[PDB]
């Protein structure tokens, strides 16, 4: 069975600026588009399951754990349960001026977990595929780089694809994040025709990734900087115990003060 | 299988079951593995597009996966080529059915299959149901031939009775369609309840014919609501097997004891265990029902004890062969009609009489050294008349 | 090596 | 005795189930017969158990087959286990309690137990009781008194008379007992015979010999065990132990040569202690205790030679602590079992590897010496490695078209003859040789008919053996098979079953059967059970395969007679056709050859 989990990027400073522009896409239309591709994710198969999260500045909430319009009643269920949820975290926020940046590493985190929980609570008979269907929004934080290499790289052990799907701005960490783990990196630019490209490139899952076509993966940029200026720089000298990028040689780097001896 | 049931169909017929609650789901789910991912990317589509990019859409590696998913949507007739857009009335449903528009339980269907193989066998305690006796001997496994007389079993009988729940159920189910549609049950409106549960006077009769089978149980002296049970949607074994053919079976129902003595001879039963041998009266017996080997040791297998779970293979191959051979030999002579020919003047004469045989299949064994060959009762009528045109 | 003959090792009926 | 509509009798009615029956891994029916669990986690306390009270008819991997008599009854109370001792844990082991048939069946048959004792002293054989009733009431019938010879009541016996009392007694319901307290005799004195530390006894043969000592007294009954299990080494121990004068019966010469060598061997007893009474040879028999001679001599009815009438005399007169007698299964015999009678012993233990026959005279044993103590587990010692694993398998020849039709045609016998050598088995018997030959297996080839073993060797050019061949030529050639690589198969005919000490072999093929006969089976196959150096169970090295025709007598022959090796445990598979025969060249590759074969066989009248 397939375990997916869509971690959407709400951040509402950018969507409401999108909402201030008046643009023809919304966060509506996108939370919409969301809910499309988890039905049919669980459409394709009864064993399947999926899970939502959504990201704000201050933290990222679970939007997911008859027949009125004659509909399949789980289906109906996850409608009414994410419309739900979603609204009530975007109507009841806390502002706060210093924090703007979305977070994206803490709910990667927290999807990892639960992947984590459900693959060990599922019997051993069946094996669980899972997958997080990474949708950005905005652009990623600096400081949040170490952790965000943390989730990638206990997710590449943990053999869970992050297929990231970020829109508007190419983060060049999330790229890297994908690219470590082998999921897919699709930049849609038709902002309005976006739910076609996730039942094409997204929905699909591992078993069928391989026999079939997907556009080709975008070359990564995989630069080094000194913790001087933050520019790329080919050759790095780092030490035994900072293991920190730097720029040229130095009698003592500062991060360790270590007592170096010339030779 | 469903997928042979819904091939076989018309498109008139398949447009009108392409119901809009559940058909165009449970017809979905059929899908083995990749038409589901086309049929949602062409589920918002508008515009047909050309057979090429559909035939390029899947890498060279595994491309017969491609072709036979193909082949099996265009028999389903999802789409057409229109110049392969899907057809709308099943888009339309589609988008409707996709974010558009217990434990007495199994035990009571279970009991009532029980009690319905009981009265399939010879068995003089079981349910009574003119209906249910009728239905069986119309559904080509029973026949009776005397109305006074309770029926027998015909051969056909046997082997679905040695056949696994599943697999039993599944075929009696359809049989249950095909004679639906005989005694005028209109098919489409049965079939789709069928795939609603895995989720009229018509809808009447053939839930009342569920519920005496057992899948389902109104609870409510036969209320609109129902119920279903597990078997509606679509276990340890007990038999140990030795190595001098004695069956150990930890059996307290009557009707697998009664399964056993089909191809076994019975001398002991304890009260949670019964001591059965496999003899070749037993098992010629069961041959000369109808039964073949292939049945008996899947039965054997399936209901294989934990113990001999471990060894490898789980029956015993000295047993396993026994059956075998003890089935060839009953069909070592094999009869076949026909009709033989004598006094060939001239062999010319023959190789073209043996060539028009073979061209129209009457054609059974031939024999070039001694000119001659054997001609099925059919096909005399045939070559008769051709020699007769000459 | 000294391994068993096929007609030992498994089954030789036709079936 | 209620029948359900199938052939199984009912027994719903009859007793009840126990709650904790999974626990409980035992079955009791009716009839005595239980079926025990092989994969209980108490299946060897279980096993120990009904080994004891009961004797097995089947014991398949899985689900054991006992069943108990008053024969195993009778033994069980020897050993010293009473009738609430067994019954009580009978019915906690027990999973559906114990029905009042048995119970009232195993109370009957302990209770008569003990109340007759038969004990020989000073050449006379007096019926003792400590009851007097048994007596009062066993002097009804006429033939007590005729047989007489004309508290602790005791009466003297007819030596001749002794055989129709106790199977009169036996159903009497006052089994006599005869146990030897060879611990308190001193009428005989005890022989200088002792069991040097180099003998080493496996744990199988140690049950079996505690089971005949379940107490001081040795008792006398009939120890089953296979050839190659070392029943000679178990027997001399048993000598050793009973300590006493000790007459080893034999068969046949090679069993009397065995039995001394099997004696010095394993005995510290000296050479000149032991005598052969043999007419080939003799060791002056009267001069020392220990002695090994044959039943044929023992029992012989005509002309006695002067020599052999004193030691016949000597032997008649003296009284042997113990009797041992080697292939019990002759027994029964008229002759054989005339010299039970002729000698005069305190314990007459039996050995023996294959105790099956026909004819119902089996039972008679129970009697004749007494209820059979230890059955040996076959499948427990192949596991255990003491016994090599055998592929046992059936190679199944289709007959040859003419050579049915002849067989099917004419209603006489020959058949046994014909069927015996057809081409196809001609050719699956050489072309299992030779795949055996290049793989290095040691072939043992069998055939009752000597017709046709001479034809198949002198076609195969082997060197066939058989009963009038001399015994210089018989050494020989099992030399030569024993020693020269050169040479790996030996033709031997039915005298091969009967007695022999041959080198272990890694195949045993059998072209020809004598019949429907247990007894012939279980002894060829014993050949093979020879345990290698350092094979193992699983390897499966050791190989016996049964010839036999599609279609013929043979077959029912097979069947009828791979009973007892199926009830031990072994399965027999069935080989339709071998692979590689079509392209491996063999004989009888024509019709021409197989027509002249047919002509010889019709000539042959
Ligand atoms: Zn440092």
């Amino acid at each position: 069975l397939n375990l997916l989990v869509i971690v959407v990027d709400a951040n509402p400073i950018w969507w409401g600026k999108q909402a201030l522009k008046e643009s023809q896409f919304t966060l509506s239309k996108c939370i919409d588009a969301v809910m499309v591709l988890g039905n049919s994710h669980l459409f394709m198969n009864r064993s399947n399951k999926l899970a939502v999260i959504a990201s704000h500045i201050q933290e990222s909430r679970f939007l997911y754990p008859g027949s009125k319009d004659g509909k399949y009643e789980l289906l109906t269920s996850a409608n009414e349960v994410i419309v739900e949820e979603i609204k009530d975290l975007m109507t009841k926020s806390d502002i706060k001026g210093q924090h703007t940046e979305t977070l994206l590493a803490g709910s990667l985190a927290k999807a990892l977990c639960y992947i984590h929980r459900m693959n060990k609570e599922v019997k051993d008979n069946q094996e669980m595929k899972s997958r997080i269907l990474v949708i950005k929004a905005a652009e990623d934080s600096a400081l949040q780089y170490m952790n965000f290499m943390n989730v990638i790289f206990a997710a590449q052990k943990q053999n869970i694809l992050i297929d990231a799907c970020v829109l508007d701005s190419d983060s060049g960490l999330l790229q890297q994040a994908c690219d470590i783990t082998g999921g897919l990196y699709l930049k849609v630019p038709q902002m309005p025709s976006l739910l076609q490209y996730l039942l094409w490139v997204f929905l699909p899952d591992q078993d069928q990734r391989s026999q079939l076509i997907l556009p080709p993966p975008v070359h990564v940029d995989y630069r080094a900087a000194c913790f001087c200026h933050r520019n790329l720089i080919e050759i790095g000298y780092v030490c035994s115990v900072c293991l920190s990028i730097f720029c040229n040689f130095s009698p003592i780097c500062t991060t360790c003060e270590t007592a170096f001896k010339i030779s | 299988n469903l997928q042979e049931f819904l091939g076989g169909l018309s498109p008139g017929v398949l447009d009108r079951l392409y119901g809009h609650p559940a058909t165009c789901l449970a017809v979905f789910r059929e899908l083995p593995s990749l038409a589901k991912n086309w049929v949602m990317r062409m589920l918002f589509l508008e515009q047909p597009l050309p057979q090429a990019a559909v035939a390029l859409w899947v890498k060279k590696e595994f491309s017969k996966a491609q072709e036979e998913s193909t082949g099996l949507l265009s028999g389903l007739r999802i789409w057409h080529t229109q110049l392969l857009i899907l057809n709308p009335i099943f888009r339309q449903n589609l988008r409707i059915a996709l974010l558009g528009g217990v434990p007495s339980l199994d035990k009571y269907a279970e009991e009532r299959w029980e009690v319905v193989l009981h009265f399939m066998v010879g068995s003089p305690s079981a349910a009574v149901s003119q209906d249910l006796a009728q239905l069986l001997s119309q559904a080509g496994l029973m026949k009776s031939t005397e109305p006074g007389e309770p029926p027998c079993i015909t051969s056909a009988g046997f082997q679905f009775l040695l056949l696994d729940t599943p697999a039993q159920l599944w075929y009696f189910m359809l049989q249950y369609l095909q004679t639906a549609q005989s005694r005028g049950m209109d098919l489409v409106e049965i079939l789709s309840f069928l795939f609603q549960l895995s989720f009229s006077d018509s809808l009447l009769n053939f839930l009342q014919h569920l519920r005496e089978f057992g899948l389902v149980f109104q609870r409510k002296r036969k209320s609109r609501r129902y119920y279903p049970t597990r078997l509606a949607i679509n276990q340890p074994g007990f038999i140990v097997v030795e190595t001098n053919y004695r069956l150990y079976a930890y059996t307290e129902s009557e009707l697998q004891i009664a399964l056993i003595a089909l191809f076994s001879e019975m001398l002991y039963r304890f009260p949670n265990m019964v001591v059965a041998q496999v003899t070749r009266e037993s098992v010629q017996q069961a041959i000369a029902s109808g039964i073949t080997a292939q049945q008996i040791i899947h039965f054997l297998r399936t209901r294989a004890h934990p113990v001999m779970l471990k060894q490898t293979p789980v029956l015993p191959p000295t047993i396993t062969d026994q059956i075998r051979l003890w089935e060839l030999e009953r069909d070592r002579l094999r009869f076949t009609e026909g009709v033989l020919y004598n006094q060939f003047l001239s062999q010319v004469d023959f190789e073209l009489l043996l060539a028009h045989a073979r061209e129209l299949g009457v054609l059974v064994f031939e024999n070039s050294a001694k000119r001659l060959m054997v001609v099925t009762p059919a096909g005399h009528s045939d070559v008769k008349r051709f020699w007769k045109r000459q | 090596a000294k391994e068993r003959p096929i007609w030992l090792r498994e089954s030789t009926v036709q079936g | 005795t209620k029948v359900d509509e199938y052939g199984a009798k009912d027994y719903r009615l009859q007793m009840p189930l126990k709650d904790d029956h999974t626990s409980r891994p035992l079955w009791v029916a009716p009839d005595g017969h239980i079926f025990l669990e092989a994969f209980s986690p108490v299946y060897k306390y279980a096993q120990d158990f009904l080994v004891a009270i009961a004797e097995p008819v089947c014991r398949p991997t899985h689900v054991h087959e006992y069943k108990l008599t008053a024969y195993s009854l009778y033994a069980a109370v020897s050993v010293g286990l009473q009738t609430s001792d067994i019954t009580e844990y009978l019915r906690k082991l027990s999973k559906t309690g114990v029905p009042d048939g048995i119970m009232q069946f195993i109370k009957l048959c302990t209770v008569s137990y003990g109340k007759v004792k038969l004990v020989l002293k000073h050449n006379r054989y007096f019926v003792e009781s400590c009851h007097p009733d048994v007596i009062q009431h066993l002097l009804q019938d006429p033939v007590i008194r005729e047989c007489r010879l004309r508290q602790t009541v005791s009466f003297e016996v007819k030596q001749e008379m002794i055989e129709e009392l106790q199977k009169r007694c036996i159903h009497l319901e006052y089994p006599l007992l005869a146990e030897y307290d060879f611990r308190n005799d001193s009428v005989n004195p005890d022989i200088n015979i002792d069991l040097k530390p180099t003998a080493v006894l496996r744990p199988y043969q140690e049950k079996s010999l505690r089971k005949m000592f379940g107490n001081g007294r040795a008792r006398s009954g009939v120890i089953v065990l296979p050839c190659g299990a070392g029943k000679s080494l178990v027997g001399v121990t048993a000598a050793c132990t009973v300590r006493k004068r000790c007459l080893v019966l034999g068969n046949s010469a090679v069993s009397v040569e065995q039995w001394k060598a099997q004696f010095k061997m394993w005995s510290t007893i000296d050479d000149s202690q032991i005598c052969r009474f043999t007419s080939d040879a003799k060791d002056k028999p009267i001069g020392c205790s220990v002695a090994i001679s044959t039943y044929s001599m023992l029992g012989h009815t005509t002309k006695r030679s002067w020599e052999a009438e004193r030691v016949m005399e000597w032997l008649k007169t003296q009284e042997w602590g113990l009797m041992i007698l080697d292939e019990v299964h002759t027994i029964p015999a008229k002759m054989f079992r005339r010299v039970l009678t002729i000698v005069q012993a305190h314990c007459k233990l039996g050995l023996t590897a294959t105790l099956v026959r026909e004819d119902d005279k089996i039972v008679d044993l129970n009697f004749l010496i007494g209820p059979k103590l230890y059955e040996a587990n076959w499948m427990e010692l192949q596991n255990n490695g003491y016994i090599a694993k055998v592929q046992c398998a059936e190679v199944w020849c289709p007959m040859s078209p003419e050579f049915y039709r002849e067989y099917v045609a004419i209603k006489t016998k020959k058949r046994i003859l014909l069927y015996t050598m057809n081409p196809n088995k001609f050719r699956a018997c050489q072309f299992l040789i030779k795949f055996h030959e290049r793989r290095n297996d040691k072939i043992i080839v069998f055939a009752d008919n000597v017709f046709a073993l001479k034809e198949y060797a002198i076609r195969l050019n082997k060197p066939y053996i058989y009963g009038p061949t001399s015994q210089g030529e018989r050494m020989q050639i099992l030399q030569n098979f024993k020693h020269n690589p050169k040479i790996n198969t030996i033709f031997i005919s039915k005298v091969g079953d009967t007695s022999f000490d041959l080198p272990e072999a890694n195949v045993l093929i059998q072209i020809s059967s004598h019949g429907g006969s247990r007894r012939q089976e279980a002894q060829r196959l014993g050949r093979v059970l020879r345990a290698k150096k350092g094979m193992v169970a699983e390897e499966y090295n050791a190989f016996f395969y049964s010839l036999v025709s599609q279609d013929t007598q043979e077959m029912a022959y097979s069947t009828k007679r791979q009973r007892f090796l199926v009830d031990q445990g072994y399965s027999f598979k069935v080989i339709t056709k071998l692979a590689g025969m079509e392209e491996e060249d063999l004989a009888f590759s024509t019709k021409e050859e197989q027509q002249q074969l047919l002509q010889k066989v019709l000539a042959a009248t």
